[PDB]
RNA sequence: UGGCGCCCGAACAGGGACUUGA
């Protein structure tokens, strides 16, 4: 009796006339019978002369594929893209999971498209309800679903509902017969519909083994991660160890990923055993060390305030509790994402938050109070010096070892009694070699032959040389608006050993005043800087 | 009967995925919605509907109850051709030469005009829902949306009608809608202007039309020129800022050299090295002044062309933006003064209500903010009826110069 | 055969900063 929903071809398109698979000997006998047996139960129908259409079949089960007529079918809007947070789910004093048998099979399909869905086998039998595989079968299911179960869920605003695929999450504050009864209730109005649950001895029990986690009356976890103790490791190792201790990672705090997933840059073999390196070794025996011990996580208790609290672990890692009660956090992540070739802690920082409370808000509906490991002056400092418009929201300054901080900072204006050094730097294109030196107003001069070098690395390089040749003070003039911007983004760490050069540099440097001037303006020593390391490349 | 509405050929309807929202959003979002159910303004809808707009929910100026937020930008572009070509609204040149322009709510009488069956799917949004629980509401208008620009095109010819004893009452004061809002300009001292403001608004009420960043006043309205520093004593750091500052300017001002000044900086001298301008430099930077206080001159708005607004954080609460068609061929430079988030929106709406008054045209937003913290917060402190079309950049170092 | 999460690679487009040659 479930109302079907509307379903047409795409504009200016018929079904697709697709041969049976290469399979008419030993699985046939198998799809004949499931076909006879899903015809006696009403959701197959045969129709030979006025069907000239038909779809690939291969089977024991008859999984039938619908590739070409799922771009042959208007699209639907799917709605449940991710999957619902164990740590979002609220804390229910009694918990049932219903599991609804022959999902799809229970939801009609449309009249009108019926044909579409020709079922020939070497017979001509056609769906009347929702195909398995078919690209409009989820949405539809979905709403069927929703449909039914809103006269339930009106009429009990207590009992909360969560639909997944095929899987009713049904919670209830209510003591356990009072539960027992109301499920019971759901389960005779979803059998009005057609839609068959499992009865009281037929119902799973908790643990839930459910979508990689191990749901508990009152906690919730993951499966036990067992990763492999082996010595070589290939990228398909080394993969599988990443997305395990990846999909660990949301409860199991502390867990870095960045010298593994390095060890995964330029390969392209699937079994090329890898060199892993000592880092990556010592990365891996400390997540050894986290999954020793067992880790549970909390359900959400909406009368709580979120709190989630971030700790610097260095190398530009940072990983965050989730929790409402100390020591009981609802869930753990990490990010270790660079956003761009250069950044420092403070915008990791802000990246991590904004992370966190995109993510918060996705699980929980609601921004957390965060907990930083950076002071309050440091972030009022950076905020108001960046060019950026980066805001955080209200949070809380916690004194961990690992302080969020800036590690140098340039002069606002040029230091008197410093010396001043002119950089450029020109590379040839077609030899790939270039120059990099500096002119001081003090007579002295340094060019260095570089190789295998752009433009942007010689500016860099001739920084560089100029923060080395120069005392603690120093004023530097570039014409390079990309060194200029990289150094005045106050990069703490790059992805380039020539950047990371000069940011140590400059954290030894005491004073750093670093000034831009347009090139080939004639501008007192930019020309003599030019001049002199030009000669091989211009 | 209602007004036939179809796509620009050839061109799909919107397929945006809906953002994330809080749960006191989505509550508000959901009780708003039931009640525009009951009253017949939107219907439920099923799976088959692909397209997609995101909603959100914000409080306007001075009022505590919710609102509905459709980002129909995706819409909008694809009836481009409709809502502009054939019902289009003209923009009165003279609402920037008034006086006081006070900005009306009049989306509500939209709600009255039956939307064209055959459009009514494109309309389609979805109110998510927390930890995907439960699958997203999914809804559909039954009439002229608010957000949509052809909303005001349909309803335009009901305006007019509605409007005409007013204006005819009173041919000084200037009404011009631009997609849900009715901006009335007037000469009058304002208290006058209000007295007529209140006028108006039991006249929308006579004709059913309801109205509860509003009061504006263009004709104290001014440019943010550039200005070079004015020193008594020359650093070589001050002299080759400002040279660098001449001719960054010199693509926007032609006339503007730097031969005399570039001539101080001859040798590798200290930056603290004091120089003093000689006669020809400083003459010359004095022509540098008097040419950059006035406006570029051969700068035109051009209405084929979109409008481009760019947006740089001064520091200290304090925004300048510049308005262009074109690179260096800015139509208007200004300064916006005081939560870095909260600020930045202030000043996009700010600078979209400036361009609306004055080429009726909200411009594209260059802005200088993380993408994902823009999409996340925006809604926080939004309070117009309308989202302008935006777009995240990196500011450059020295762009951020223009003060 | 499809979706989701992660990683690599490529081509596209655009938003920018530079080198050289014509
Ligand atoms: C969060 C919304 C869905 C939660 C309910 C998921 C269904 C219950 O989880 C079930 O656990 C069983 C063992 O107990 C497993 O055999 C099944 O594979 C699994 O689906
Ligand atoms: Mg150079």
């Amino acid at each position: 009796p479930i109302e079907t929903v509307p379903v047409k071809l795409k504009p200016g398109m018929d079904g697709p006339k697709v041969k049976q698979w290469p399979l008419t000997e030993e699985k046939i006998k198998a799809l004949v019978e499931i076909c006879t047996e899903m015809e006696k139960e009403g959701k197959i129908s045969k129709i030979g002369p006025e069907n000239p259409y038909n779809t690939p079949v291969f089977a024991w089960r008859k999984l039938v594929d619908f590739r070409e007529l799922n771009k042959r079918t208007q699209d639907f809007w799917e709605v449940q893209l991710g999957i619902p947070h164990p740590a979002g789910l609220k804390k229910k004093k009694s918990v049932t999971v219903l599991d609804v048998g022959d999902a799809y099979f229970s939801v009609p399909l449309d009249e009108d498209f019926r044909k579409y869905t020709a079922f020939t086998i070497p017979i001509r039998y056609q769906y009347n309800v929702l195909p398995q595989g078919w690209k409009g079968s989820p949405a539809i299911f979905q709403s069927s679903m929703t449909k039914i179960l809103e006269p339930f869920k009106k009429q009990n605003p207590d009992i909360v509902i969560y639909q997944y695929m095929d899987d009713l999450y049904v919670g209830s504050d209510l003591e356990i017969g009072q539960h027992r009864t109301k499920i019971e209730e759901l389960r005779q109005h979803l059998l009005r519909w057609g839609l068959t649950t499992p009865d009281k001895k037929h119902q799973k029990e908790p643990p839930f083994l459910w979508m990689g986690y191990e749901l508990h009356p009152d906690k919730w976890t993951v499966q036990p991660i067992v990763l492999p103790e082996k010595d070589s490791w290939t990228v398909n190792d080394i993969c599988k160890l990443v997305g395990k201790l990846n999909w660990a990672s949301q409860i199991y705090p502390g867990i870095k990923v960045r010298q593994l997933s390095k060890l995964l840059r330029g390969t392209k073999a699937l079994t090329e055993v890898i060199p892993l390196t000592e880092e990556a070794e010592l990365e891996l025996a400390e997540n050894r060390e986290i999954l020793k011990e067992p880790v549970h996580g909390v359900y959400y208790d909406p009368s709580k305030d979120l709190i989630a609290e971030i700790q610097k672990q260095g190398q530009g890692q940072w990983t965050y509790q989730i929790y409402q009660e100390p020591f009981k956090n609802l869930k753990t992540g990490k990010y270790a994402r660079m956003r761009g070739a250069h950044t420092n802690d403070v915008k990791q920082l802000t990246e991590a938050v904004q992370k966190i409370t995109t993510e918060s808000i996705v699980i929980w509906g609601k921004t957390p109070k965060f907990k930083l490991p950076i002071q309050k002056e440091t972030w009022e400092t950076w905020w108001t010096e960046y060019w950026q418009a980066t805001w955080i929201p209200e949070w809380e300054f916690v004194n961990t070892p690992p302080l969020v901080k800036l590690w140098y900072q340039l002069e606002k204006e040029p230091i008197v009694g410093a010396e001043t050094f002119y950089v450029d730097g020109a590379a040839n294109r077609e030899t790939k070699l270039g120059k990099a030196g500096y002119v001081t107003n003090k007579g002295r001069q340094k060019v260095v032959p570089l190789t295998n070098t752009t433009n942007q690395k010689t500016q860099l390089q001739a920084i560089y040389l100029a923060l080395q040749d120069s005392g603690l003070e120093v004023n530097i003039v570039t014409d390079s608006q990309y060194a200029l911007g990289i150094i005045q983004a106050q990069p703490d760490k790059s992805e380039s050993e020539l950047v990371n050069q000069i940011i140590e540099q400059l954290i030894k440097k005491e004073k750093v005043y670093l000034a831009w001037v347009p090139a080939h303006k004639g501008i007192g020593g930019n020309e003599q800087v030019d001049k002199l390391v030009s000669a091989g490349i211009r | 009967e209602t007004v036939p509405v179809k796509l620009k050929p050839g061109m799909d309807g919107p397929k945006v995925k809906q953002w994330p929202l809080t749960e006191e959003k989505i509550k508000a979002l959901v009780e708003i919605c039931t009640e525009m159910e009951k009253e017949g303004k939107i219907s439920k809808i099923g799976p088959e509907n692909p397209y997609n707009t995101p909603v959100f929910a914000i409080k306007k100026k001075d009022s505590t109850k919710w609102r509905k937020l459709v980002d129909f930008r995706e819409l909008n572009k694809r009836t481009q051709d409709f809502w502009e070509v054939q019902l289009g609204i003209p923009h009165p040149a003279g609402l920037k030469k008034k006086k006081s322009v006070t900005v009306l709510d009049v989306g509500d009488a939209y709600f009255s005009v039956p939307l064209d069956e055959d459009f009514r799917k494109y309309t389609a949004f979805t109110i998510p829902s927390i930890n995907n629980e439960t699958p997203g509401i999914r809804y559909q208008y039954n009439v002229l949306p608010q957000g949509w620009k052809g909303s005001p095109a349909i309803f335009q010819s009901s305006m007019t009608k509605i409007l005409e004893p007013f204006k005819k009452q009173n041919p000084d004061i200037v009404i011009y809608q631009y997609m849900d809002d009715l901006y009335v300009g007037s000469d009058l001292e304002i208290g006058q202007h209000r007295t007529k403001i209140e006028e108006l608004r039991q006249h929308l009420l006579r004709w059913g039309l309801t109205t509860p960043g509003y009061e504006l006043h263009p004709d104290k309205w001014t440019v943010q020129p550039i200005v070079l520093p004015e020193k008594d004593s020359w650093t070589v750091n001050d002299i080759q800022k400002l040279v660098g500052k001449l001719n960054w300017a010199s693509q926007i001002y032609p006339g503007i050299k730097v031969r005399q000044l570039s001539k101080l900086l001859r040798g590798t001298k200290a930056l603290t090295e004091v120089i003093p301008l000689t006669e020809e430099a400083e003459l010359e930077l004095a022509e540098n002044r008097e040419i950059l206080k006035e406006p570029v001159h051969g700068v035109y708005y051009d209405p084929s062309k979109d409008l481009i607004a760019e947006i740089q954080k001064q520091g200290q609460g304090q925004w300048t933006y510049q308005i262009y068609q074109e690179p260096f061929k800015n139509l208007k430079t200004g300064k916006y003064a005081r939560n870095d988030v909260k600020q930045l929106t202030e000043a996009v709406q700010k600078i979209t209500t400036e361009s609306i008054v004055i080429w009726g045209k909200t411009p594209k937003f260059k802005l200088p903010i993380q993408k994902e913290t823009w999409e996340t917060w925006w809604t926080e402190y939004w309070q117009a009826t309308w989202i302008p079309e935006w777009e995240f950049v990196n500011t450059p170092p020295l762009v951020k110069l223009w003060y």
